[PDB]
């Protein structure tokens, strides 16, 4: 199967957030009718005083938040609380629409030629790219005897039937 | 519906600390675009001539342009509007960065502010969420120190701030509003916002913003990228490197500055350093600015980054632009590094980085005549460098002698007497111009010095070459796919025009000739002005990617109203006649429009009042510099003429 | 008002011992220190020496799925791996997931514990974890690790297989 990654040079950024205007421009319904970087699939983590110029794409959707956040310093660089999480999590507003709270994901943009944050950066920050990678039941009866060995075989059945 | 524009404002009241939301005019719209257009409106007929810069009546407007908000590239200029204190005229300020369409993205086109408030407070702006709050722990910090501290007690990180640091505070008449790497830096609008007790503006948006024409209006947009990258890759040839490409003057990328340093005129406009540039000069030049610049930074969708992250060791990070990198290091005689640091102090303090330095040399000038005493320079430092941070908190801080100089040259010069109104050498309706002190007379760089709203020059040239080319050949081949001129004239001019001889300045271009340049060069700021649109990817220039030819599609598939060549022609004319018709009723007559008596080495008396007579004619003027009842009538502003004849200001017949 | 945690992480501090994923691997062994294994800690450190990357990882959120673009950074001129910063329990990877079992794992900070483990055993102080008040509302759809844990499994091979295969164990 083909994998694609989004390859994101932050060090050639520099803020202008066009991304997130053409992105929810052309999300918008009709396509380009309007624009709301709220409602953009990438968002940037700026601040200038920190030289932290980060474009973060929207991954995954998740119903609960981390029991811990992290909070990174990297070559000096104090970065903020999940500062690189890509998740529609309900802990802040990012890559959730800004009306509803319904979680948006990047998709890059299906049945376009070209994914438009790409197209609309003209400095290069973005790009993406392909490749090829390789896609048992033992596994399961293994995970299934971890349950039953942590919790228990009379709390792992009662479960199951739920 | 409405689209690019809101249509609603906010009407502040800082006396009673009242809000109000207002639905706007759509008629005006279509008779003064947005921005400055609109801005001129609403002070003309709420801002009587009997009103006072620090008068609880005088208004604060902040505008985001027309096409702000919409994905139009570069379009993101805020246009703060007032009356000064330091020219008594009205006051226009632009701003760069993400502040205006943030306010846009809250669903406001503009806030206008009026009365003041008693106690130190900021605007706190969240879509439908207007409130106002207490700012007195934010007493004295600076403009962006100000803004971090805000954006933590809100907890709203992706908010815009627009704030004022102590010069404002103590209505400095050059003070500024600071926002991230963005500057309304002239008119002393910094001034007004803190006699206001007015600390800053915070406003966080995330509502739609609507185009009336999607296919068509992105169509336009890719259209002006296209151009972006294809005109990167055919810079103007022979010129300079900050005058090849687009965007504000590329001063944070070039390190070459042989052209400013020896052309400019040092210390208070005052020596010309012919051979300054030497290979000891630009090479510890390079060195300060290769260790102080972090980043290359954009303002809101636009790739031509011309600002710069400047951090200096042992003082704060802030952002800088364009020319304010030499104005403090011409100033006083020193070098790069030096520039670097006070600019630092002078951007968090929020002065002016034109007439601040002129107003410091100035003051040493006069100390040095001995028409100012060392006893008014109480524990003056010995160095010339740590005597220019001491002048700069004693302006500030408006203490003893820097109560003076903080209102400016001519009003300080004026106050303290002793032949120091000679010193004030550079001063045009009160404001500083531009250290350039040229050997032969400009006949097109005199109208703009003249009659220039802005009163600054840089902000009124662009669209025509400063030079002609030496060659016939290189002629030819510019005005190739010079696609950009309203009129094919244009092109024949530069043709003609030589830097020697026959068809050289200052007798050509001839006066009909000049009057058309000056004439088109200023529509094109006015437009900006009014759309939000960057300069630098517009006005500012050779062969932009807006122009006037495409700029009538934009607004048509962006806000839905009807546009073309001729009507938008027509509606630039329109409010940049009101903007003239304001500075009219508040005391501005054909004398006060002259440049400094020496701006220039050689001087042409009647071609000078043949150029301006003719430049009169063409805007529709009197030969006093008022617009006559004729031309108010045709512009649609008939209500003018009636109130010039019944102030007198026009005569009926 | 509630209470977040913050896990502290200075990757300028780190050494790459992976002290830290042989703690968590031996407290979270059944029973607990019997054995440990790097490959089953909730903590897991990015490490690359000649890049001068060190950057410990916490299992963070599950996921039956995978994004539908993968994302790679350069910061600072250090390439880092692709979703080099991901906390998920991903069937793109092995990261916090059981090396023979596929369940997906999670750092709940030892909870029960007087302090969390690895934080205990980074004697460089590279790690630490503080609290602090907010006013926002917990919306967090609260599922035990014993559900998450069956409803992965579920969803890999159908509620019928693992039904009948814990009628066949129990
Ligand atoms: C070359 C010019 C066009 C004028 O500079 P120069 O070449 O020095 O022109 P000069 O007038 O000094 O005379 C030179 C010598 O030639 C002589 N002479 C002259 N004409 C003739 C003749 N026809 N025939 C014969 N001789 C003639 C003349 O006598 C003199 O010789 P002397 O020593 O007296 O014996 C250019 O530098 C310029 O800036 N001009 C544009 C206007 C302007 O200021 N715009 C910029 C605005 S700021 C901006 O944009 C910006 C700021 C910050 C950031 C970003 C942007
Ligand atoms: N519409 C408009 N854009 C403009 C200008 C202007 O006067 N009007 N000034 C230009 C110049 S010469 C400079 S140096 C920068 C300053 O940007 P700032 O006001 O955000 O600091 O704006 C540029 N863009
Ligand atoms: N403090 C400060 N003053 C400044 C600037 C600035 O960036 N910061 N820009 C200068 C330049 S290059 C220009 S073109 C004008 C910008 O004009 P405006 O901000 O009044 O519209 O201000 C000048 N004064
Ligand atoms: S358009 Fe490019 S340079 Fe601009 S913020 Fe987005 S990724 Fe960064
Ligand atoms: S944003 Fe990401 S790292 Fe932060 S709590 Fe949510 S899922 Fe965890
Ligand atoms: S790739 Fe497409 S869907 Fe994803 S952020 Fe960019 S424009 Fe939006
Ligand atoms: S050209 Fe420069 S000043 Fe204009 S919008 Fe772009 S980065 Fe800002
Ligand atoms: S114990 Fe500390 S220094 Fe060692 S690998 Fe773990 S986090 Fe890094
Ligand atoms: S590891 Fe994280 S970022 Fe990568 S595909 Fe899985 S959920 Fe997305
Ligand atoms: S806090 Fe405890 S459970 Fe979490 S990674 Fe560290 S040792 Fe493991
Ligand atoms: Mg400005
Ligand atoms: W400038």
């Amino acid at each position: 199967r083909i994998v694609k990654t989004i390859n994101i040079d932050a060090d050639k950024c520099n803020g202008c957030r066009a991304c997130e205007v053409i992105c929810s421009a052309f999300h918008a319904m009709p396509p380009y009718s309007s624009n709301n970087p709220a409602r953009s699939r990438v968002r940037v983590v700026r601040d200038p005083l920190r030289d932290i110029y980060v474009p973060l794409y929207a991954g995954e959707y998740t119903e609960s938040e981390c029991i811990g956040r992290d909070k990174f310093i990297i070559d000096g660089k104090e970065y903020d609380e999940c500062g690189f999480c890509r998740a529609s999590c309900p802990s802040r507003d990012l890559f959730r629409e800004p009306d509803s709270g319904l979680p948006l994901k990047c998709d890059l943009c299906d049945g376009e030629p070209e994914p438009l944050c790409v197209k609309w950066c003209l400095v290069g920050a973005l790009s993406v790219t392909e490749r090829e990678v390789e896609e048992k039941r033992t596994e399961m009866e293994i995970g299934l005897e971890s349950l039953i060995s942590r919790f228990g075989a009379d709390v792992v059945a009662d479960t199951v039937e739920q | 519906m409405r689209y690019a524009e809101t249509g609603y404002v906010l009407e502040v009241d800082l006396t009673k600390g009242s809000i109000e939301r207002v639905a706007t005019d759509p008629r005006d719209t279509e008779l003064y675009l947005g921005g400055l257009g609109t801005n001129a409106k609403i002070l003309w007929d709420r801002v009587p001539p009997e009103v006072e810069p620090f008068s609880p009546e005088n208004l604060l407007i902040f505008a985001a342009g027309l096409l702000c908000g919409t994905p139009a590239t570069g379009c993101n200029r805020t246009i703060v509007s007032t009356v000064s204190p330091q020219t008594k005229l009205m006051a226009f300020s632009m701003m760069g960065g993400f502040w205006a369409p943030e306010l846009k993205y809250a669903g406001y086109d503009k806030i206008i502010f009026r009365g003041k408030s008693p106690e130190l407070v900021y605007l706190y702006i969240n879509n439908d969420k207007v409130e106002i709050r207490d700012a007195s722990h934010l007493k004295g910090k600076g403009a962006i120190e100000t803004a971090e501290i805000i954006k933590k007690e809100l907890n709203e990180p992706r908010a815009q701030v627009a704030a004022i640091g102590k010069a404002g505070e103590n209505r400095v008449f050059y003070a500024s509003i600071e926002q991230g790497r963005s500057s309304a830096s002239r008119g002393g609008i910094g001034a007004v916002m803190g006699d206001k007790g007015l600390k800053a503006v915070v406003v966080r948006g995330t509502k739609d913003l609507c185009v009336a024409k999607p296919e068509e209006y992105i169509g336009l947009c890719n259209e002006v990228l296209d151009y972006i990258k294809h005109r990167e890759e055919n810079p103007i040839p022979d010129v300079m490197p900050i005058l090849a490409g687009l965007g504000s003057p590329q001063e944070m990328k070039v390190h070459d500055e042989k052209w400013h340093t020896e052309n400019f005129n040092w210390g208070n406009a005052r020596t010309r350093r012919k051979d300054f540039w030497t290979d000891e000069v630009s090479h510890a030049w390079e060195k300060t600015m290769d260790k102080a610049r972090t980043r290359l930074i954009s303002c809101y969708n636009c790739p031509m980054k011309c600002g710069a992250t400047i951090s200096m060791e042992g003082l704060p990070t802030y952002m800088m632009k364009c020319f304010t990198k030499l104005t403090y290091t011409m100033a006083a005689y020193s070098d790069l590094d030096f520039g670097l640091r006070i600019a630092q102090k002078a951007t968090e303090y929020g002065l002016d980085g034109f007439s601040a330095p002129q107003v410091m040399a100035f003051a040493f000038e006069l100390l040095e005549k001995g028409i100012l005493k060392d006893s008014d320079f109480p524990g003056l430092p010995e160095g010339n460098e740590e005597r220019f941070f001491y002048l700069l908190d004693k302006i500030v801080n408006r203490d003893g002698i820097g109560d003076i100089l903080a209102n400016g040259t001519y009003w300080a010069a004026q106050e303290i007497g002793n032949g120091a109104e000679d010193y004030a050498h550079n001063n045009i309706k009160k404001h500083e111009q531009l250290p350039l002190k040229l050997s032969m007379l400009n006949p097109i760089y005199y109208l703009m010095y003249c009659t220039g709203e802005k009163i600054n020059i840089t902000q009124i040239e662009g669209q025509f070459p400063q030079a002609p080319y030496p060659k016939l050949e290189q002629r030819e081949a510019f005005v190739e796919d010079w696609i950009q001129v309203p009129d094919e004239k244009f092109k024949k001019i530069f043709l003609e025009w030589e830097p020697r001889g026959e068809k050289s300045m200052p007798n050509f271009p001839t006066v009909d000739m000049c009057c058309d340049i000056v004439d088109w060069q200023e529509m094109m700021h006015y437009i900006d002005d009014a759309l939000g649109q960057c300069a630098g990817l517009s006005s500012f220039p050779l062969k932009p990617p807006y122009h006037i030819h495409n700029y009538p599609k934009f607004i048509a598939a962006g806000a839905g109203i009807e546009m073309d060549t001729e009507k938008l022609k027509k509606a630039a004319k329109r409010y940049r006649t009101l903007v003239r018709a304001f500075n009219i009723r508040r005391g501005m007559r054909r004398v006060d429009e002259q440049p400094p008596a020496n701006h220039w080495k050689n001087r042409f008396p009647e071609l000078e009042k043949e150029l301006l007579d003719s430049y009169y004619k063409l805007k529709g003027w009197n030969d006093d510099g008022i617009p006559t009842k004729e031309t108010l009538d045709d512009l649609g502003l008939g209500y003018v003429g009636d109130e010039f004849i019944k102030r007198g200001i026009l005569s009926a017949g």
